[PDB]
């Protein structure tokens, strides 16, 4: 529920910075 | 999916780097 | 340009509340 | 792309919604 | 009060939109 | 309760988002 | 424009720390 | 507004707090 | 360790703001 | 430590104040 | 002085993703 | 500094990590 809506949301930050250039996908 | 790999348990920046496009 | 960079880890976070369960492909192109 | 448009100018969500999958 | 509605429950944009101005 | 407090935290980057120009109130 | 977007989404944050209990109205305005 | 104050130049915490309800 | 991930970002965040100029060291156990 | 302290209870700014430099 | 502020904002919270464990340490000037 | 460093130019995670206790 909303714990796993909050975890997400540093998910894709984290994603952001370890992909870079490549890009991510979040689904 | 990601989510219930990640935050059911702390998946490392290599494990994130999975997701990678 | 680091503008940019912070910028789009801003996008990321907002694309993350609108898409929601449809999720995204985020590329920087 | 994404970060040309949303980094130069400001973006609605509506607009940002179109990037979805 | 927004806390309660949305901290125990996912709240969608339009439940959010209702807090604006 | 941190878990409910780091919600908050995240419910007005959500409204900051939403609300725009028209502006929101964070009552709690 | 894109700047000061990326300021005011930090100065909600800051804000909600700062105030606490007694809340806050924000008004880019 | 607060943008046209603290966006253009630093606002200490304490400046912060005056937006405060 | 879910949580205290998600909370030490949250802190690192106050620690940056609220102390400013000082900085800060953090640290798990 | 400041995990031990912060993260089961809410701190304010001013007991974090203390992990300063 | 504003995006010194932002920019040392998202750099905190890199660090703590990468640091992880280790910690790191932070002084603005 | 890392602010010298990182913040007129992109620094990357293995840049970062230079900066850890
Ligand atoms: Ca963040
Ligand atoms: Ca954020
Ligand atoms: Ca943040
Ligand atoms: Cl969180
Ligand atoms: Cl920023
Ligand atoms: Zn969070
Ligand atoms: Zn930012």
């Amino acid at each position: 529920f909303v714990n796993q809506h909050l975890c997400g949301s540093h998910l894709v930050e984290a994603l952001y910075l370890v992909c870079g250039e490549r890009g991510f996908f979040y689904t | 999916g990601i989510v219930e790999q990640c935050c059911t348990s702390i998946c490392s920046l290599y494990q994130l780097e999975n997701y990678c496009g």
